[PDB]
């Protein structure tokens, strides 16, 4: 039917960059 | 034996410099100074700094 160096620990950590990513206008 | 004593500054040499930045130890920070004198080699014949 169907188919199928490392030192400066405090100063070097205070100088870590804060890199904020840019935006694009829509 | 030290290798080339004309091109060498060894441990314990005293570099004399003058402090440029005023130092205040509240916050961790960077300093700067400038050498006041020529610094010869350990043989005393070549100005290396």
């Amino acid at each position: 039917l169907t188919a199928g160096g490392g030192g400066g620990g405090e100063l070097a950590e205070k100088l870590q960059p804060m890199r904020l990513s840019g935006s694009s206008a829509g | 034996r030290l290798g080339n004593r004309d091109m060498l500054i060894t441990q314990g040499t005293q570099l004399d410099c003058v402090l440029e930045t005023r130092l205040v130890t509240t916050q961790p920070g960077m300093t700067t100074c400038h050498l006041t004198r020529d610094v010869y080699s350990t043989s005393g014949r070549v100005v290396l700094l």
